[PDB]
RNA sequence: UGUGGACCCGCCCCUUGGGGUGUGUCCAAAGGGCUUUGCCCGCUUCCGGAUGGGCCCGCGUCCCAUCAGCUAGUUGGUGGGGUAAUGGCCCACCAAGGCGACGACGGGUAGCCGGUCUGAGAGGAUGGCCGGCCACAGGGGCACUGAGACACGGGCCCCACUCCUACGGGAGGCAGCAGUUAGGAAUCUUCCGCAAUGGGCGCAAGCCUGACGGAGCGACGCCGCUUGGAGGAAGAAGCCCUUCGGGGUGUAAACUCCUGAACCCGGGACGAAACCCCCGACGAGGGGACUGACGGUACCGGGGUAAUAGCGCCGGCCAACUCCGUGCCAGCAGCCGCGGUAAUACGGAGGGCGCGAGCGUUACCCGGAUUCACUGGGCGUAAAGGGCGUGUAGGCGGCCUGGGGCGUCCCAUGUGAAAG
RNA sequence: AUAA
RNA sequence: CAUACC
């Protein structure tokens, strides 16, 4: 089956092209705690249609660049901007975490 | 082109072949498709070839071609046989 | 705040039993409740009541002891000789029916939560789930 | 045999009658009647409480130099029992009474085990009716262990077997004289051996 | 620590150093006396002590212990040094094999013979 | 010639470039052999199968944060080129993106796996024989030919090195089998055979296979086997000890009889029945013939000799103690420790313990080590609470009801090759 | 001064 | 007790 995720839309400053961003629960091999854990996909948004704040679903497809690799499938929930300001944090952050400057 | 022929399986100055389906550019006693019988020559027990028509009949449906000897063995064990 | 509120019954419980009391009070839920549930089947418990301290709802757990006994300490012996939780927050523990634990060798049970409802070892062996194990008990 | 040396300096070591030469050790001899302390200049002080080790090492050596065996050839069948299942002690015993060498000394072919060892080695010893020359060939059950046709009528069988006559065999072997031939009936029991060993021990000292 | 902790973390796991870099990993290493010398004991000991600095095909210069009571080893005798502290000369990591290259066995010896290395005394 | 296929455009179904269909255009072939009018082997186009591959994706895959920022084909778009085929694979133009504390970038180390060792297990260590995949063929590039190569015993070029050289120029490439040399603590025969199995070409007969099947060297490892078996003193000699009576080596030896490794003689293999040939039909089927490197070996039968034993240890841990010599020396020593004139710890002897065609040593891995603790640890004084706050991310979160079903649980089913 |  | 230096 082509494998099939679910996420959220952080980024459509690109022509054609929106960057998903895809979480998955899963029980750690030796502590067993349940840890979360994210990777961001690339996937062709060819009628730039949807747009971030989308939940959409994503579908392996052959490749259309290198890093893209998937179609948006469809469309799940929109609006929400919660997980998008909530990955946009998580970067802001980085500003710090250095050597150099930046508020962090 | 895919085989069905010996592969050796006994151990020094003991053999027993194992007969499979390959490709021909297999070693010869690597990675196979499929067994579909053994062989000792010595016949040490009683039972000494066993063949399994039915997968030794498909694979020959399909261009499977025997070495000159799992042929012998095939047509004993009633591979071929038609009446 | 409450962190673990199984884990604070759990507990509660044990601190209770180890001065003897003649019963204790937990702040009530129904999870909490369908555990005292089996508590009181597998007789740990003498059972438990929804009483009610302040106008905000309890649970009352009736504690159970043994007979007084010889020589110096005459405190009885225990019946929840040991009761501990498995999973807890930022450590769940969920197991297979193939892997329920036989607690001492049976002669102690564990409490687990499977979509067929809470239950004890036994119960789910002999009925084919598995779940959250929530705390053995012997 | 194994070991090839003076045996009863080992009756005398393990304060045991071990009969590692059968005849000779029923006399008013076998080392132990008559001197049955330690061998060596030292083997007559009073003696000092054998640490739980040498306990159950001591226990080990009573029972391998009985049936004369190779340490490697010993633990080797050890394990074995071990690994395989039921009483991995009582197997284990199962396995050493196995032996065709000893199973020759029980139907009392040889009149010891040394001396069973090496009528195997030499051939007078069939199985089956096909022979083994071999003291390790394990007997199963139902086998039949006969003196070779052609070793029939020499001498060293013939006085060991008009003795063997009016004499009992253990509960797990047959035996028929004038025929030159036993039975591996079954594997002994635990209680069916006689042995002036603990065992239970030997497993312990194989877990040092 | 929390499991949360185990997790960002967890547990680091422990390096061996070697008491011995003969290195090679090998049992043995060859090289040459570039002086044999005597040396005091610590602790409470005394007495004068075979030692000997040894250049190896390892390219390392160590110093070994020269056993046996008799030794016949000279400021370019080449040897087979071999590994084993001697507890009382600090800094002495290596022996010497004794009966390899130049290093004679050890003489009339009749007990311990493998180490120290001399042949089976002959007669009948 | 057009069965049919390919390409453009249109239409249908399908849903990514899959399957039809119409006009137009484009594209086929090779002969050979005989038991010579019919068979055998070939050739051409298309559809399908089988087998082998390419490419893409989810998840998993060592150490350093004393490596925190990284990126310009970089990230995406359009159109091209390229390929069997997708793709910044490459190119032009356009947008300004992409990645990173869930560790980017850099550095260090490493072929990965089935497995292997260890461990009660969780774990730890490893990837050597064998099997699968990848990568490489003196070092660095490159394409040609092909179904397939960027090609170990093919081509070109640059580099380094050895060799021939008539001074311009040429020739090589064992990390194939053996073998030499060097380095090293250390690692084999310049052996036999294509008889078997497998491969390439041939219609076949055959040919070619250092694949392979065998032998050879090395106790390097496992397993099996021998140096004998039964009798034999109230206990020889020698060596040892002693309370001067004795006690030990010890049934051990001598010696009596009994079997008979070595060795000699005779028979002597299995592995091999197919290809081929004959009848039948060149099918099914039946009949016949040839073939053995190992090897006069394995094994069977007869003859037959008492016929290799070492090494470590004996203070405690740790099975096993007595004399002499030595005198903080000579030495031992895994740890604690022995030796300073009465040493069961050093060197010898007698005796003893442990293994035994081996026994010790050194090296390395797991274990014991809950001594990195998930199972399974700690931090008042033993090592360990941040000098204190505020708070970002992150972790965690009271009671009641309803939806969803991500985690969690259950049933069925596919996969988990062989070896182990 | 040093070792017991 | 056995040693080491001024
Ligand atoms: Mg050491
Ligand atoms: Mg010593
Ligand atoms: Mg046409
Ligand atoms: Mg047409
Ligand atoms: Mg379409
Ligand atoms: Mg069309
Ligand atoms: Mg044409
Ligand atoms: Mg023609
Ligand atoms: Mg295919
Ligand atoms: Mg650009
Ligand atoms: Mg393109
Ligand atoms: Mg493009
Ligand atoms: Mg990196
Ligand atoms: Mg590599
Ligand atoms: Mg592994
Ligand atoms: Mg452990
Ligand atoms: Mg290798
Ligand atoms: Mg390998
Ligand atoms: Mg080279
Ligand atoms: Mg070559
Ligand atoms: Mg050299
Ligand atoms: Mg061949
Ligand atoms: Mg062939
Ligand atoms: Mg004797
Ligand atoms: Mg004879
Ligand atoms: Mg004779
Ligand atoms: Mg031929
Ligand atoms: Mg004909
Ligand atoms: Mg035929
Ligand atoms: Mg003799
Ligand atoms: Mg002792
Ligand atoms: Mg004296
Ligand atoms: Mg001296
Ligand atoms: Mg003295
Ligand atoms: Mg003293
Ligand atoms: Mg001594
Ligand atoms: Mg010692
Ligand atoms: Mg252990
Ligand atoms: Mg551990
Ligand atoms: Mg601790
Ligand atoms: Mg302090
Ligand atoms: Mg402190
Ligand atoms: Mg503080
Ligand atoms: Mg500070
Ligand atoms: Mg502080
Ligand atoms: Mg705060
Ligand atoms: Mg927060
Ligand atoms: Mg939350
Ligand atoms: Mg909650
Ligand atoms: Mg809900
Ligand atoms: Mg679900
Ligand atoms: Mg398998
Ligand atoms: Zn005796």
């Amino acid at each position: 089956p082509k494998k099939v995720l679910t996420g959220v839309v952080v980024s459509d400053k690109m022509q054609k092209t929106v960057t998903v961003l895809v979480e998955r629960q899963f029980p750690h091999p030796l502590y067993g705690k349940v840890i979360k854990r994210s990777k961001k996909y690339l996937a062709h948004d060819p009628e730039e249609k949807y747009k971030l704040g989308d939940v959409v679903e994503i579908i392996e497809s052959r490749p259309i660049s290198k890093r893209k690799r998937f179609r948006v499938l469809r469309l799940v929930e929109s609006g929400r901007m919660d997980l998008v300001e909530k990955y946009l944090i998580r970067r802001q952050n980085y500003q710090s975490l250095s050597k150099r400057g930046g508020k962090a | 082109m895919v085989k069905i022929r010996l592969a050796r399986f006994g151990s020094k100055h003991n053999p027993h072949y194992r007969i499979v389906v390959t490709d021909a550019r297999r070693k010869r006693d690597g990675k196979y498709i499929e067994k579909i019988g053994y062989y000792d020559p010595r016949k040490t027990t009683p039972d000494w070839l066993k063949v399994d028509v039915e997968r030794a009949r498909y694979w020959l449906s399909v261009g499977a071609q025997p070495t000159d000897t799992a042929r012998r063995l095939l047509r004993q064990a009633g591979v071929f046989r038609q009446e | 705040m409450l962190t673990d509120p199984i884990a604070d019954m759990l507990t509660r419980i044990r601190n209770a039993t180890r001065v003897y009391k003649e019963s204790t009070d937990v702040p009530a839920s129904r999870f909490k409740e369908e555990i005292l549930r089996i508590l009181a089947r597998e007789g740990f418990i003498k059972g438990y009541e929804r009483v009610d301290v302040d106008g905000k709802p309890y649970l009352r757990v009736y504690l159970k002891y043994g007979p007084r006994r010889q020589g110096p300490d005459p405190r009885p012996e225990q019946v929840i000789h040991h009761i501990r939780r498995i999973s807890k927050p930022g450590r769940r523990v969920y197991v297979g029916v193939k892997e329920i634990p036989r607690v001492r060798r049976g002669l102690g049970i564990a409490i687990l939560s499977t979509s067929k409802g809470v239950l004890t070892d036994r119960e789910a062996r002999k009925l084919g789930v598995g779940g959250e194990l929530i705390c053995e008990v012997w | 045999g194994r070991y090839i040396g003076p045996v009863c300096r080992l009756c005398r070591r393990e304060g045991v009658k071990l009969y590692l030469k059968g005849e000779r050790c029923y006399s008013p001899k076998c080392a132990m009647e008559r001197r049955p302390y330690p061998p060596g200049q030292h083997g007559q002080k009073r003696a000092r409480r054998p640490s739980d080790y040498a306990v159950r090492l001591r226990e080990k050596q009573k029972l391998r130099r009985i049936y004369g065996i190779s340490e490697r050839q010993f633990r080797n069948l050890f394990e074995e029992a071990s690994k395989k299942k039921g009483v991995t002690g009582s197997v284990f015993l199962g396995l050493l009474e196995s032996r065709l060498d000893n199973v020759v000394y029980r139907l009392g072919f040889a009149v010891s085990r040394r001396q069973a060892r090496q009528l195997v080695r030499h051939g007078h010893i069939t199985v089956n009716g096909r022979r083994v020359d071999l003291p390790s060939y394990r007997v199963r059950p139902g086998d039949e262990i006969a003196v070779a046709e052609k070793s029939r009528n020499l001498e060293l069988i013939r006085q060991n077997l008009e003795a063997m006559k009016g004499r009992k065999v253990g509960p797990w072997l047959s035996l028929d004289v004038e025929g030159m031939k036993g039975k591996f009936l079954r594997l002994p029991d635990r209680e069916d051996l006689a042995l002036p060993v603990n065992e239970q021990l030997v497993i312990e000292f194989y877990s040092r | 620590p929390t499991i949360n902790q185990l997790v960002r973390k967890g547990r680091e796991k422990v390096r061996k150093k070697s008491k011995v870099p003969a290195l090679k990993g090998a049992p043995f290493r060859r090289g040459v006396c570039t002086v044999v010398r005597t040396v005091t004991p610590k602790k409470p000991n005394s007495a004068l002590r075979k030692v000997a600095k040894v250049r190896l095909t390892s390219g390392y210069e160590v110093t070994a212990y020269i056993p046996g009571e008799g030794h016949n080893l000279q400021e370019h005798s080449v040897v087979l040094i071999r590994g084993g502290r001697v507890k009382d000369l600090p800094g002495v990591r290596y022996h010497i094999v004794r009966g390899v290259y130049d290093a004679a066995g050890v003489k009339d010896r009749k007990k311990s013979r493998s180490k120290y290395g001399t042949k089976k005394p002959k007669e009948a």
